RNA sequence: CCCGGCGAGGGGAGUGAAAAAGAACCUGAAACCGUGUACGUACAAGCAGUGGGAGCACGCUUAGGCGUGUGACUGCGUACC
RNA sequence: UGUAACGGGGCUAAACCAUGCACCGAAGCUGCGGCAGCGACGCUUAUGCGUUGUUGGGUAGGGGAGCGUUCUGUAAGCCUGCGAAGGUGUGCUGUGAGGCAUGCUGGAGGUAUCAGAAGUGCGAAUGCUGACAUAAGUAACGAUAAAGCGGGUGAAAAGCCC
């Protein structure tokens, strides 16, 4: 008899709140990505989103290590003429800080279609409160 | 009420009354077989195997016909090297019903 | 028959 | 004795196109194209019969692992336990019980922890 | 300049997604004679906006 | 009653005849005639003659009552094509296929 | 094949395959790579092997008593119906009947009976011995054959 | 007999075992082109399948993660000579 | 050409040294079922079983065994208008080339078995013949001397007639 398969029509999910503050970016991401993919359950289903919605607060106050803060690169290309733009870590935190975490886990979620879908479950708020009371998000450490 | 047992060089989790497909056994079509090599039984609480196998454990079942699986196509092909052979294969099974599960 | 460029020497000879 | 040929021919051809049913465009229409499509499908299968046993094992091991962690223990330690848990042997698939019978699992985790004490 | 591969039967169809025709709907009736006709056009008989112009 | 009519070996491509056919598929016969009547394509006149021949069939041969009568099924299959030759120049030959089509109109009421 | 030996078109230049003779087996009308000729399929068969076979054949016909030998065998007139009756009476349909010296009437009857033939002593061939369901043979013929095979 | 241009072509009628044998006529394959229905498809990147695999439509079976069709999503994967 | 000298995310250990115990990981080893060659041993020898040890990637190429097609015999037999061949589906079966059955189509031939004989198997040769795609309803409609209107005819007139 075939081993089990999660089914999109009937996955659990549930919501959570996480505090970026002192936490070190990436060591955070890891768990976000893991929990985002569902790898802590009957994940047991590569082809299905089985992760949890989880929102992150105080992304601006996220921590880094090393001289990373002034030396991390963050590049992207405009697809134009010769439009290789860049922006240092601090520069990123300055303008739309939520980005830093967002791309940091986006890179750790899988590849393609599903992957992109998993990323939608992560809400990353610069500041402290969040307008998602309705989802009754349960706090969690790590 | 389920229990698991070794038989095909392979284990299976089973409830009684449940039909199950197994590698071929040399037992006549209607007869009854006992599997003494049972790796775990479960009720409200359960006996895992200290060493392998649980002492009192034995799963009882009658064979319920022998058969051959759906044909599978072996294909071998080596590009640009003038070689290929194609070979068909079926694989025997014997189906048992399960009636035991002596906890 | 043949297209004129194929017959013509200047275009056809091109790299000697 | 001249041999008609060609009745046996379309036999060979249709024998292949039938196997190509479902494939896109020429792969299911055009023999010359189909005979290739039909072969490589075969090639992948022969390969992927071996892959199947790989893919599922790591599927099992993946979910064995969360449940173990769920009961506060890594997969590493947890298999080592059951190993050392006075011999005792039990499939990684059959740890199916991780999805359908979580007490039985936790129960398996404890038995494993004990051997590691 | 010429193709390097046969465009597919599918691709052909796609290109023709826009080649389809529109009906009319704006077919309208003369107030005197019965007459269906294109709006702002004389009728078969030579009526237009009730009046009879054109004997033909 | 299905009661059908058709035009075989019509001089037009099919690709062309379709487009005119597609305007009519499923309408009440009454509308189609008007539609065709104000559709500036040679294939319109063709399709009309067929549709008309179909109605008269349905009328004179089976039940009739055109008022409750719709063009339920209409298609055009590509017919045999007349090969010709013309020449574009230097001594080269061009096939040119004068393509033909088999118009078919099925006008029923259910 | 009937055609001239003119090269159909230039070696190089046309976008075409090479082409050499319009009678080429690869081309359509006209070809046949290894056209057959009238041929002789006659095999040898040693003297001693031929005789060796007849013996194995007779010596098997007795062993299935498909050979019934008789003192004299002949029909009284050139009429098929007569012979048909003799066979009927003798319980026979399919028969070889190797006569001693061969007579007119016995031959003309049976010319039209399909499963029955009649041969003189020399006319014995291997397929026939096996062909018919029963070989008759007059005791007179037996002695002829006895010697012919040594 | 009916539509049509005293057309082309067609629908009835009738002949025939058969008209789906109607003269572009035994059989009528394949490339190729359509109409109809089921399912998929408009946030997604590549030899187009293969291993997995939900949903849908359909049959089942008395259920019982079953047959058929489709194939979201997913592991692997650069045709042949 | 664009980060472009960890594959990326990211890492201050998720880097490096040492010691140690885990675990992941292959078509390797083992396990269960199966086939075939060569061995031996036991059941038993015009042999085949049962074990059992062992071997089975493969181009050029050598050896072995086979499927199917056309045609001769076997055959004045056998199948066949209560439906042959061919075509199209479906089920079963074999290790495969295949085979058997049957629905539909078709409307007159087909041939077991064991032998016999070869125009005996196709994807390629810028192969040959035919049919049909593609680019595409795209280029183009052959002198830039030029047409407008009225009236005839006609199913229809920019093009014919006046
Ligand atoms: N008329 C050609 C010249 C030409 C004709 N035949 C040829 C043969 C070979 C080379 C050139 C030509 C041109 O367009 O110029
Ligand atoms: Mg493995
Ligand atoms: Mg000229
Ligand atoms: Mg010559
Ligand atoms: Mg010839
Ligand atoms: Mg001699
Ligand atoms: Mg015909
Ligand atoms: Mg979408
Ligand atoms: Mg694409
Ligand atoms: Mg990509
Ligand atoms: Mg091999
Ligand atoms: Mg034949
Ligand atoms: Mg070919
Ligand atoms: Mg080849
Ligand atoms: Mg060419
Ligand atoms: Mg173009
Ligand atoms: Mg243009
Ligand atoms: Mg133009």
């Amino acid at each position: 008899m075939k081993t089990f398969t999660a089914k999109p029509e009937t996955v659990k999910r549930d919501w959570y709140v996480v505090d970026a503050t002192g936490k070190t970016l990436g060591r955070l991401a890891t768990e976000l990505a893991r929990r985002l993919r569902g790898k802590h359950k009957a994940e047991y289903t590569p082809h299905v989103d089985t992760g949890d919605y989880i929102i992150v607060l105080n992304a601006d106050k996220v921590a880094v290590t090393g001289n990373k803060r002034t030396d991390k690169v963050y590049y992207h290309h405009t697809g134009h003429i010769g439009g290789i733009k860049q922006a240092t870590f601090e520069e990123m935190i300055a303008r739309r800080p939520e980005r830093v975490i967002e791309i940091a886990v986006k890179g750790m979620l899988p590849k393609g279609p599903l992957g992109r879908a998993m990323f939608r479950k992560l809400k990353v708020y610069a500041g402290n409160e969040h307008n998602h009371a309705a989802q009754q998000p349960q706090v969690l450490d790590i | 009420m389920y229990a698991v047992f070794q038989s095909g060089g392979k284990q299976h989790r089973v409830s009684e009354g449940q039909t199950v497909r197994l590698e071929k056994l040399d037992i006549a079509t209607g007869e009854t077989v006992e599997f003494a090599e049972v790796l775990m039984i479960a009720n409200g609480e359960e006996v895992k195997i200290g060493v392998p196998f649980v002492d009192g454990g034995v799963i009882k079942a009658e064979v319920v016909a022998h058969g051959r699986g759906e044909k599978v196509k072996i294909v071998k092909f080596r590009r640009r090297k003038h070689y290929r052979k194609q070979q068909g294969h079926r694989q025997w099974f014997t189906d048992v019903k399960i009636t035991g599960i002596s906890a | 028959t043949s297209k004129w460029f194929n017959i013509d020497n200047k275009i056809v000879d091109h790299r000697p | 004795a001249r041999v008609k040929r060609g009745v046996i021919a379309r036999a060979r051809h249709k024998k292949i196109l039938k196997q190509a049913k479902g494939y896109y465009g020429a792969r299911s229409r055009v023999y010359r194209v189909a005979f290739q499509a039909v072969i490589k499908a075969g090639q992948y299968a022969y390969r992927d019969r071996r892959q199947r046993k790989r893919q599922f094992r790591q599927l099992w091991i993946a979910r064995i692992n969360a449940a173990a962690r769920q009961n506060g223990i890594s997969y590493s330690k947890f298999i080592n336990g059951l190993k050392k848990a006075s011999v005792e042997i039990d499939r990684k698939i059959l740890a199916d019980i991780a999805v359908f019978d979580k007490v039985a699992f936790t129960a398996l985790v404890e038995k494993a922890k004990a051997a590691l004490a | 300049a010429v193709q390097q591969n046969k465009p597919t039967r599918s691709k052909r169809g796609m290109r023709r997604s826009h080649d389809a025709l529109t009906a009319v709907t704006s077919l309208s009736v003369d107030k005197t004679s019965g007459e269906k006709h294109l709006r702002h056009h004389i009728t078969a008989d030579g009526y237009y906006r009730g009046r009879k112009v054109i004997a033909k | 009653m299905e009661t059908i009519a058709k035009h075989r070996h019509a001089r037009s491509s099919a690709q062309k005849v379709r487009l005119v056919a597609d305007l009519i598929r499923g309408k009440k016969v009454s509308q189609a005639l008007d539609i065709l009547t104000y559709t500036n394509k040679k294939a319109a006149v063709l399709v009309k003659k067929v549709l008309e021949s179909a109605i008269a069939n349905a009328e004179h041969n089976d039940g009739a009552d055109i008022d409750d009568l719709k063009v339920t099924k209409i298609f055009v299959d590509e017919g045999p094509s007349m090969k010709r030759i013309m020449p574009r120049a230097k001594g080269r030959a061009d096939r040119i296929l004068k393509r033909t089509s088999h118009i078919t109109v099925v006008v029923s009421d259910r | 094949v009937t055609g001239s030996g003119k090269k159909p078109w230039r070696q190089k230049g046309t976008g075409r395959a090479r082409s050499g003779s319009i009678k080429s087996p690869i081309w359509r009308s006209g070809g046949v790579t290894f056209a057959a000729r009238p041929q002789d399929h006659s095999q040898k068969v040693n003297k001693k092997m031929y005789r060796g076979a007849l013996k194995s054949i007779l010596s098997e016909l007795v062993r299935q008593d498909r050979l019934i030998v008789v003192e004299k065998f002949s029909v009284e007139a050139p009429k098929t119906k007569l012979l048909a009756q003799k066979l009927k009476d003798m319980a026979l349909e399919d028969v070889l009947i190797i006569t001693g010296e061969l007579d007119e009437n016995l031959f003309l009857a049976a010319r039209n009976l399909h499963k029955v033939d009649v041969r003189d002593a020399t006319g014995i061939d291997p397929v026939s011995l096996i062909a018919f369901d029963k070989v008759v043979m007059t005791a007179d013929a037996v002695k002829q054959v006895e010697e012919m095979l040594a």
